[PDB]
């Protein structure tokens, strides 16, 4: 064993007590029973019982008066052999989570008579005024009925025994005289008192190190009030108890509409959110009332989840373009996403100018994927290799086109995240008919085009000499042109390539290297198109769409302000 | 013993000889516990009476 | 919820002695708005000098006097426009709504208003209200003029301890740890000064501080937690006592800054003395919140068991109708906290809640004192006895997740559990469910026979409180305490305990009769506690003439005559039990011996046939070896069931 200072949060498991001896009083029998006495007519007169001494160990908490600790209780020998164990016994109070206030106590019940068995009262202190506990050593005490204590001059000469357990500066030696020690302390048997209304007991608890105490440690984190509270006190007025639900109907409705009527992105206050629940009837009514008031609740516990889920199909069905506020990662509710994908089941052409804003929700749609995974991996771990997303998956089978944009939009998601990578292979997987695959390995070529326009920034030369180069690499790339059949365009889905010309095109003069040429479509029209490469155009682009939304929202108003998407 | 390794696997601090002054806090009482030990054995060999020579030995 | 009477009265206050002590440092002219005064967790006000679409409070003099700028003038101000500002926005506190219009001041221009909304507070707010310059508001002598001659005081200790919390509300210009630090600090420093400031204003003898257990000291100072109770809210506040400050000092006590921390939400239970309807649920409802809120320390759930505790010591009457379905759900809330971390001892919080039962049956009292309250009027009697008694088969469901939790908890396996069940059993007298619980704690009762035999011991000595109808399982428990004969010595004494409790009260003569019969021929062990046990059979024979001789047949006592004389009669009985110990080595040696010939020269008395011939030569010089006195020629053959007992307790092993 080790003796070190150790901290009480440092200090790791729960307190143990190993007791062993006491002090024969010699006022009755051995195990202090009955008080014996040759005028033991009165014995009979006071009805005298025989009591066996046993033993009770609970701890008085902090000296608060409060109770923590375990009250607990050995087996039976003789008290009358004065009972020597040694016997450990414990409780579950940690030293960490003890608290360095915190006091023993101790209560021996005999067991004596007829619905009689005797109780005797004693308590100490736990850790040192050093805050060592009990020295980590062991001890003698001294207890009466009560305001009584321990003290060392034997147990003194015990607590040296301790220092010899609290590793003083020792030697080999002195072990063997230390058996001669096991020898000495036999002869220390030799103790003689004959106190009264008090006894003594020998108690040794040495432990390896020599304990320390404090508080537990905190965490302050993200003078002030905090948001977890106000949760609180507003979840604590969240009641609602009797369950009758009135269908009143006053001035004060339209007002509550006009404040369902705010934006979605907005966090509500706390008596707008109840206004909001009482407003159920009137909410199930409007059909902008329903996210505002999806959002005006929050589900966690099921009880709230069973009228809110019952209410989602219940509820007038909300409009497409409020859908896509409640279509948000912002809320994650299984209902939600599903009847979500209930009123997204219809795709229009302007699903394919959203599928910018689904590659985003893709990005999002998976939340906590471990078990889909684990489900696929299942049908997966057979063959060797060689949800609103079956909806994507069906409406990507559905038109070749749409299936196309699908997977053009997950060559961007591919980098970003990897799981877009085997995401586009369950796209080829999702589109049964091979018809747009095959276009789609052409367009696949356009890869190998790139990485071609690549090999042709990858030299360093003149302007003009790099020039008269790219026109020889447009004439090289014509003539894989004519060699690969047509295919789907980058203007547009609908509209096929035919060709390129090779003399029409130009060279930007610029840092990006990028490449302008002229292909004639399978319209008979020539057609400017600019690339470029190493970079990334997924700003300017999603930004071109959303002009090219903005431009449709313009349209929509019957007015054109003529710009160029 | 053992239960002082898995101690010693969670490693507290502690020191035989002198430590530099621990962070302030209920460890203060160590600290004072610390205080509370008679030292200086050794500084009274250095302190006075002059210095001190070395054992030089023959066969 | 945090809005009260005095509160409003506490804020007003505060607001008008720094307003004063502003008038005191030669400054003033702040314009005065609603977004001036700031509340923490420590729901106090506190006024910037920055107020920053809301309704202006106009400074009459200034506008009045204001013509092209009023000729060009400087910036210029008075301590009067500061006492109508504060005015109008104190009214715009005290109401809700403020008084700032166009019409309004229209009517300031008209020398009349008409007034709507006390005597004291409106004209001490009219004096301020009418002119400010000229009607002589005077905020020092307002301050002087307040009404309350005990707030002014508590509200000065509160003002000292407003101090405090300045001194816990106090590039580089402050640390963040400092924060944390003033906060336990604080906490800590207010407890510590919360005994001598509980000592000023309306305490009591006994307290759960230490200075509360010096003044618990004077009137007497098993384990449970109590101290002073709320009596009927201050017997109806006879001293009239509102204070939100505790409250506030406990939404304050809702951050920890380390496991003092525990001690401060601890002294805010306690100060939870006070006892307010409303405020008591809020109080409360904080208190389960820590619970499931901390899962770091465990000493988290033994705070709230506490809290809860004082919870169930405020002892109030439904105010709101919604307090029974809350109760229900608070139960359910409590639950889901009551899956946690594993190794975590919830023991001490299940004996705890299942000592609340009572505390739990009391609050379905109080739901049928809001049935009761509510049947106060006309053609609502009926209404509430119908409303009560749907709530009750509502509440059956509850106590069927309870009494769930409880054979949940009882069967968990984490023996303290077990030892929880004890004070569990002390307060089933709520539940008069089906004996159910008593057979899933005897099937546990069997397990623990199995493996924690000890254990088994100290429940089954807790078992023969039962006290409940079927006195046929009593039969069963008989047989459990001849099974309780196997092996434990704790176990002995433990069926001894239920020997007297049920010496105290019977049931059948006969079945007990010869049921003493044999036990008391079995009492003749030299063990101290087989004594206490055998001088039951003299309390037993007390519940006549026939039944003395019955008992004469198997008396071991020529000399008896009564129970004084029975005394002198087991003084005679005097024997030594160390060779029957060894005795019983021999029976287990000749347990380990050969007993298969059964050669010579089942029924009862063919186990005792099968016990003498199991040896011969053995036993003999065993038999020499001991004193071997005529006093020693007792056969005791009740160690041959105590010997198959042993050999189960040998067959517990290999």
């Amino acid at each position: 064993n080790n003796i070190t200072f150790c901290v009480s949060q440092d200090l790791d498991v729960p307190l143990k007590v190993k007791i062993k001896s006491l002090e024969g009083h010699k006022p009755l029998l051995k195990p202090s029973q009955k008080i014996l006495n040759p005028e033991l007519m009165l014995i009979g007169s006071n009805v005298f019982p025989s009591s066996d001494l046993i033993v009770s160990l609970q701890v008085f908490d902090k000296e608060r008066n409060r109770n923590l600790t375990l009250p607990i209780y050995t087996p039976y020998i003789p008290f009358r052999n004065s009972r020597t164990w040694d016997y450990w016994l414990t409780l579950p109070i940690r030293i960490k989570q003890l608290t360095f206030s915190s006091h023993l106590r101790i209560i021996l019940w005999e067991y004596n008579g007829s619905k009689q068995i005797p109780f005797f009262n004693l308590e100490t202190s736990i850790f040192n005024l050093k805050d060592c506990t009990l020295k980590r050593g062991f001890e003698s005490l001294k207890f009466r009925y009560d305001v009584i204590d321990h003290c060392e001059v034997v147990t003194d000469n015990k607590d040296q025994e301790n220092l010899n357990k609290y590793f003083q500066g020792e030697f080999t030696r002195l072990p063997w005289l230390d058996e001669i020690t096991i020898s000495k302390l036999r002869k220390q048997r030799e103790n003689r008192t004959w106190p009264q209304g008090t006894f003594v007991l020998n108690l040794e608890f040495p432990m390896l190190e020599l304990p320390v105490v404090f508080i537990e440690r905190e965490i302050m984190n993200t003078n002030d009030p905090i948001e977890e509270k106000y949760r609180r006190l507003e979840r604590a007025s969240k009641n609602a108890n009797l369950d009758k639900q009135v269908k009143p109907d006053i001035k004060k409705r339209d007002y509550l509409n006009k404040i369902i009527n705010y934006p979605p992105g907005t966090k509500l206050t706390a008596h707008e959110k109840g206004s909001i629940w009482k407003y159920r009837y009137y909410l199930m009514n409007n059909k902008k009332a329903l996210t505002k008031l999806l959002q005006s609740t929050n589900l966690r516990e099921e009880s709230e989840r069973v009228e809110v889920l019952e209410l989602m199909d219940s509820w007038a069905e909300i409009d497409i373009d409020d859908a896509l506020e409640l279509l948000g990662s912002t809320f994650k509710n299984l209902s939600v996403r599903s009847y979500a994908v209930n009123r997204l089941k219809k795709a229009s052409d302007k699903e394919l100018e959203l599928y910018l804003l689904q590659l985003v929700e893709a990005v999002c749609f998976e939340n906590l994927s471990t078990f889909s995974d684990k489900s696929n991996s299942e049908f997966t771990i057979v063959d060797a290799v060689s949800p609103l997303a079956e909806f994507l998956i069906r409406r990507a089978l559905v038109n070749p086109r749409l299936g196309s944009f699908f997977y053009w939009y997950l060559k961007s998601e591919s980098e970003d995240k990897p799981y877009l990578d085997q995401i586009l292979s369950s796209f080829w997987s999702r589109l049964d008919k091979k018809s747009r695959n095959i276009l789609n390995d052409q367009v696949r070529l356009i890869n190998v085009l790139r990485e071609c326009c690549e090999t042709i920034k990858r030299l360093k030369d003149t302007t003009a000499k790099k020039m008269e180069l790219l026109v020889h690499l447009l004439e090289t790339k014509v003539r894989p042109l004519v060699k690969v059949r047509p295919i789907a365009l980058p203007l547009d889905p609908d509209v096929l390539i035919c060709d390129v010309c090779p003399e029409t095109s130009k060279v930007f003069k610029s840092s990006l290297s990028p490449l302008k040429i002229t292909f004639k479509t399978t319209l008979n029209q020539p057609y400017h198109l600019m690339f470029k490469v190493g970079d990334d155009l997924r700003q300017d682009q999603l930004v071109v769409q959303i002009i090219s939304l903005m431009n449709e929202l313009l349209k929509n108003e019957n007015v054109d302000l003529k710009l160029t998407p | 013993p053992n239960h002082g390794l898995k101690d010693n696997a969670n490693v507290k601090p502690e020191r035989k000889v002198v430590v530099s002054n621990s962070y302030e806090g209920d460890v203060e009482s160590i600290e004072k516990f610390l205080s509370t030990f008679k030292i200086l054995p050794p500084l009274r060999d250095y302190k006075e009476f002059g210095p001190i020579q070395e054992i030089v030995r023959s066969p | 919820y945090l809005q009260d009477i005095e509160l409003k009265f506490i804020a007003f206050q505060l607001l008008n002695a720094l307003k004063d002590i502003h008038n005191l440092n030669i400054v003033h002219g702040d314009i005065k708005t609603e977004n001036i005064l700031v509340t923490s967790w420590n729901w106090c006000i506190l006024t910037d000098f920055a107020a920053f679409t809301c309704y202006l409070a106009p400074e009459r003099f200034n506008s009045k006097l204001y013509q092209d700028g009023k000729s060009n003038n400087g910036r210029l101000t008075k301590e009067m426009d500061i006492f109508s500002l504060g005015c109008v926005i104190a009214e715009i506190f005290a109401e809700g709504r403020p008084i700032f219009n166009l019409s309004q001041l229209f009517k300031y221009k008209s020398n009349s208003y008409d007034v709507n909304r006390s005597t004291d507070l409106r004209n001490l707010v009219l004096d301020m209200i009418q002119l400010d310059p000229s009607k002589r508001l005077s905020c020092d002598e307002l301050l002087n003029k307040y009404r309350g001659i005990f707030f002014p005081d508590y509200f000065y200790t509160f003002i000292y301890d407003y101090f405090r919390n300045l001194v816990t509300m106090t590039n580089t210009c402050t640390n963040s740890t400092l924060e944390d630090n003033v906060k336990l600090l604080d906490e800590t420093t207010e407890k510590i000064y919360r005994d001598f400031s509980q000592i000023c204003h309306c305490l009591d003898f006994p307290l759960i501080k230490d200075g509360g257990e010096i003044g618990s000291d004077p009137p007497i100072l098993l384990v449970l937690q109590q101290f002073t109770k709320v009596s009927e809210k201050i017997k109806s506040v006879k001293e009239e006592c509102a204070l939100l400050f505790i409250s506030y000092l406990s939404h304050s006590i809702r951050s920890i800054v380390s496991t003092a921390t525990k001690l401060k939400n601890l002294e805010l239970l306690a100060v939870f003395a006070q006892f307010v309807s409303d405020e008591n649920k809020i109080d409360r409802v904080v208190p389960y919140f820590v619970c499931c809120f901390e899962d770091s320390d465990q000493d988290v759930q033994a705070l709230s068991l506490l809290t809860l505790i004082q919870v169930l010591t405020s002892v109030r009457k439904l105010n709101q109708l919604n307090e029974n379905i809350f109760v229900d759900y608070l139960l359910p809330r409590l639950k889901r906290l009551l899956i946690s971390n594993r190794q975590n001892t919830n023991y001490l919080r299940i004996v705890f809640a299942n000592c609340l039962s009572d505390l739990a049956i009391i609050i379905n009292r109080f739901q049928e004192f809001t049935f009761a309250q509510h049947c106060n009027d006309n053609s609502s009697t009926k209404y509430s006895a119908k409303l009560i008694q749907s709530v009750e088969d509502l509440t059956v469901s509850f106590l069927t997740d309870n009494d769930t939790y409880v054979k949940m908890a009882l069967l968990q396996n984490r023996e303290r559990t077990n030892d929880i069940i004890l004070s569990h059993l002390i307060t089933y007298l709520n539940d008069k469910d089906p004996a159910l619980r008593v057979s899933l704690i005897q099937t546990i009762s069997g397990i623990s026979i199995l493996l924690g035999t000890v254990t088994l011991e100290q429940y089954i000595l807790p078992l023969l409180i039962q006290t409940i109808t079927d006195s046929e399982e009593l039969v069963v428990i008989s047989v459990l305490q001849s099974l309780k004969s196997l092996f434990k010595t704790g176990l002995i004494r433990k069926k001894y305990y239920i020997d007297i409790s049920k010496t105290t009260s019977p049931l059948l003569l006969h079945p007990n009769n010869w049921i003493r019969q044999f036990t008391l021929m079995i009492i003749i062990e030299i063990i101290n506690k087989l004594s206490k046990a055998e001088v039951y059979c003299i309390l037993y024979p007390i519940i006549v003439e026939f039944n003395f001789k019955s008992m004469i047949s198997c008396c071991k006592q020529p000399v008896s005559r009564s129970v004084y004389n029975l005394l002198c009669s087991w003084s005679v009985r005097a024997s030594k039990s160390l060779f029957w110990k060894k005795i019983i080595t021999n029976h287990v040696d000749s347990f380990g011996n050969n007993r298969i010939e059964f050669i010579t020269k089942s029924t009862v008395y063919s186990h005792d046939n099968k016990e003498i011939p199991l040896t011969a030569e053995d036993r003999n010089w065993i038999d020499k070896f001991h004193i071997i006195g005529l006093t020693e020629k007792d056969i005791w053959k009740i160690v041959a069931l105590r010997g198959y007992v042993i050999r189960t307790a040998r067959v517990m092993a290999a």
